[PDB]
RNA sequence: GGAGGUAUGACAA
RNA sequence: GCCUAAGGUGGGAUAGAUGAUUGGGGUGAAGUCGUAACAAGGUAGCCGUAUCGGAAGGUGCGGCUGGAUCACCUCCU
RNA sequence: CGCGGUGCAUUAGCUAGUUGGUGAGGUAACGGCUCACCAAGGCCACGAUGCAUAGCCGACCUGAGAGGGUGAUCGGCCACACUGGGACUGAGACACGGCCCAGACUCCUACGGGAGGCAGCAGUAGGGAAUCUUCGGCAAUGGACGAAAGUCUGACCGAGCAACGCCGCGUGAGUGAAGAAGGUUUUCGGAUCGUAAAACUCUGUUGUUAGAGAAGAACAAGGACGUUAGUAACUGAACGUCCCCUGACGGUAUCUAACCAGAAAGCCACGGCUAACUACGUGCCAGCAGCCGCGGUAAUACGUAGGUGGCAAGCGUUGUCCGGAUUUAUUGGGCGUAAAGCGAGCGCAGGCGGUUUCUUAAGUCUGAUGUGAAAGCCCCCGGCUCAACCGGGGAGGGUCAUUGGAAACUGGGAGACUUGAGUGCAGAAGAGGAGAGUGGAAUUCCAUGUGUAGCGGUGAAAUGCGUAGAUAUAUGGAGGAACACCAGUGGCGAAGGCGGCUCUCUGGUCUGUAACUGACGCUGAGGCUCGAAAGCGUGGGGAGCAAACAGGAUUAGAUACCCUGGUAGUCCACGCCGUAAACGAUGAGUGCUAAGUGUUGGAGGGUUUCCGCCCUUCAGUGCUGCAGCAAACGCAUUAAGCACUCCGCCUGGGGAGUACGACCGCAAGGUUGAAACUCAAAGGAAUUGACGGGGGCCCGCACAAGCGGUGGAGCAUGUGGUUUAAUUCGAAGCAACG
RNA sequence: CUCGUUAAGGAACUCGGCAAAAUGACCCCGUAACUUCGGGAGAAGGGGUGCUGACUUCGGUCAGCCGCAGUGAAUAGGCCC
């Protein structure tokens, strides 16, 4: 089944968080790779590797905490569910707490921040914010 | 709900209603039909003129008028103050507003209007019950 | 130690 | 001469007002009759159905625990 | 022509010149616009058709916004002109103040015949809760006509009435006390009305009077001149510069001066929500009341007086709209117990959908251009003594349109892959289902003997059965129904449900296998199917049990519980019914997320002589429990956690699962499914108490064991009634009555 | 007695629409409540019908003509609640 990936990636890793698990395997693809990418290059996760594996390539993700205890992440929510699809311009580009998260994004360029969209001035479908 | 849920059928609100549908209508004697007309008073006859009991942590003879309004409607109203110069057939003004002791009595009566005499030697609250000044 | 099954009483205050 | 509004006739459809009489419903300080439920409510209760009866309700069938009590098995601590 | 904006499916079919075509006609023009002919097509679940409602918009009110509600004044488009139809004229009408005809309605007649149409401005009647003078002028602005003056103009300018609304100023100001009297209150000392007043000083917004007296006016024509290009040439046309005259409002605005504090403040509320407190009268009466609720002899809740508070030429009240109300949740809610998961499944349509190359570009994002009238909202300016208001300029406003790019994502198309889904190989389990037959136990009945007075039943009894041989006892037979042990929060099934045994046929599930297809899947309205028990139809059957019913009892009564009997029914076959506390009171699917422990069916591995034990793993089935969730109870890899897709369902309680309608049904009745009116609660969970014909433990002249009394007599004393002029008043279960 | 016409009216006659009158064939259209779903139903209610030429693909059809009237006479349901 499994109809919608992104959202299924995104609770996964809301769940290992929860738990304070260290690491992380998922059935990858081409737009999680981006996802963790920015992850990775924004600062809520340490480090993330490949696996290439006949039936899909998995994604293994190694997660971020202050300490043994505070946590990076806090929270995520996807908001194109996809029942109700979030296409967004430029000036309606979301702030997710006025600069303190963010906001990831798909768009002509491709998959961007909502700092490099709403200074670019593209929008796109918004795909999920980060607390 | 699912959103194609609230497509295939939007959010229907919760209906609403006046405390008061006798006011909310007219009467057109020529195609004679409920004219829906939003009025704050009516005139009418009193029917009937008489005292009832109220509700139980109150015991007292309150004075009500059964009244026949000019969209003929029948309606139940209440006599306040202390006196009145009324009888079958007074014409009367009546005003919206519950009286919480009795169910059946929607509507008050104006004084001051019509032949709804003035109440007599009320000098507080005095516009409310309608009688002049004492000069 | 704990779980599943096996006659009438006035009204208001 | 064609077309044709109004009109007449006809059987239907549709919406409403009125209608003897009747049906239950709701409200109304101190009317009557029992006491069905709430405790094991004094026959455990309720749900559906049938039937009965002044009225609550009762009885049968099936189901449930939103069942109180003492006595066994299995389970967990 | 695209797109958009209102309710019902208790409205699912609609249309026939309707849809298209070949001709012809017709219109300013396209075309079924119209006629013939040919064909049978066309619209719709993306809501056609029908019913109801409604002018639409700029804009207005509200709101954080999303949105909601309205469509008054001003502007735009549309439609109408007593109702219906038709044309003429004309550039333009199928014409408000035009024509013809039909109808309704009225009016004047000399009674022969005519005439008219205020939803033009005023105004009348009526309706109504209710909203204007039967005014002046064309001076302005605009329009018709005319060469022009000018004529007309209920458009428009103005004035008038209305506190209907918004804005502004008033209704005097300064000084004036331990504080006049009087009102109210008092603790009788005082306190408050209160610097409020009187008094003295000042002012004249305003008002009264008398004088002065704007702008709005630009003009046009006319009297003069001058320039242009037209001229054979002058009048004349166009253009410029002077003279000339024009105001309903109105002798109003406005300004000046004289005078008087003099003529100019009330409404509601004061228990809490809510700012604001006492006195008197009243006594659940009078009355108050937006909600909670006040009032029953000491009312901050009624009424009055005083006092205070909020507003102020207004105040309050009703009615309507928005908000608060996240109380229809897109923003922005929920369904274990409060409202709600259809009883459950099979599946058409739709909604959603694994990874991935290339492609497109419908969605999406984006540049520029245009338009989105003006007025209005908003920003900056400026004039009205400021303000309202008025004017100028700007800004913004579109799920807007054309063109031009990207394409990451969704979608479209051409593919490719296997994890999902399924097929195949091999195995496992099983009250899985339907049909057929067979069984032992027990009851009931029948037969045969033994044996004889009670058996049965109850809290008590009794009805009953039994001496005609009961009960019971032993041997058989008939008949029906259900399957002791095994049997377990064990198994199967989608649920309901399914337990003896064997056979026939058959379904789903699980495990590995990794051969095969290669996203084929999930959800699933509307439909179809199954569906406890009761119940209905037809025919069998009927052992026991048992509604109804009978009788006995009980009871104040007992239409019941108890007892003895006992009919339908329970059972079989078919056909109907289609409801349940149909419950895990938890929709289905997928994924992720501590652990512990048992257990059912397997598989694999490491041992074990095998058995067995251990470790791993799948699919279920229970308990404990971390995180988290929860209003709490409780849930927790069989979620009620985190998430996503779809379906169903809820929007307070009752009325009411009722009525109306439709469908279904042999019927009973089922499915869908409201409103009027009514309440200010209904409800869930948990807590403290109290209670229990609930349990446990304990105690007390509490019972038991006993002794002696009261109640019966007479008297004393007290009490109740009753009589009395009074029989003073109080005391009323224990806890009043020597 | 058996028949036929009748002004205006039209059941006022009468115990009572008795009797008589009216309808009456064929084609086409259309047809309610209720229902045992078969019916009701020939419901009701309407229209047309003659002659002469063209026309069909043989019945419809068009045009014209005549009369108060075209099942031209006779024979044939009155209906509804
Ligand atoms: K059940
Ligand atoms: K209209
Ligand atoms: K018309
Ligand atoms: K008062
Ligand atoms: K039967
Ligand atoms: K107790
Ligand atoms: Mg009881
Ligand atoms: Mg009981
Ligand atoms: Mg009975
Ligand atoms: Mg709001
Ligand atoms: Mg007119
Ligand atoms: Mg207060
Ligand atoms: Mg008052
Ligand atoms: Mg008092
Ligand atoms: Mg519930
Ligand atoms: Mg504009
Ligand atoms: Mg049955
Ligand atoms: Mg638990
Ligand atoms: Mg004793
Ligand atoms: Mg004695
Ligand atoms: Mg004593
Ligand atoms: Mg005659
Ligand atoms: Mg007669
Ligand atoms: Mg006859
Ligand atoms: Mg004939």
């Amino acid at each position: 089944v499994m109809t919608d990936p992104i959202a299924d990636f995104l609770t996964r890793i809301r769940n290992a968080n929860m738990v304070k698990h260290e690491t992380l395997e998922v059935p990858a693809s081409k737009i999680k790779r981006d996802i963790a990418e920015i992850l990775k290059r924004e600062g809520f996760i340490r480090d993330v590797e490949y696996i290439e594996d006949d039936k899909q390539g998995v994604i293994r993700v190694f997660l971020k905490y202050g300490k043994n205890e505070e946590r990076v992440i806090t929270n995520l929510k996807r908001i194109s569910k996809p029942g109700l699809r979030a296409y967004v311009k430029a000036d309606e580009v979301p702030k997710v707490l006025n600069g303190l998260g963010i906001a990831i994004i798909s768009t002509s360029e491709g998959v961007i921040t909502d700092k490099e969209a709403r200074a670019k001035n593209i929008g796109g479908e918004v795909i999920a914010y980060v607390w | 709900p699912t959103i194609n849920q609230l497509v295939r059928k939007p959010r229907k609100s919760k209906v609403e209603k006046s405390d008061s549908p006798a006011l909310n209508k007219g009467y057109n004697s020529f195609k004679k039909t409920q004219t829906n007309v939003n009025s704050p008073q009516k005139r009418g006859v009193c029917t009937r003129v008489g005292t009832m009991t109220p509700k139980k942590p109150n015991s007292a003879l309150r004075k009500y008028a059964r009244v026949r309004l000019s969209n003929l409607i029948e309606v139940t109203a209440y006599i306040p103050g202390i006196g009145h110069n009324l009888q079958e057939h007074s014409v009367v003004l009546l005003r919206g507003g519950r009286v919480k002791d009795l169910p059946g009595v929607r509507y008050h009566i104006v004084r001051g209007a019509l032949d709804t005499a003035g109440v007599n030697d009320r000098k507080q609250s005095r516009s409310k019950y309608g009688t002049k000044r004492p000069k």
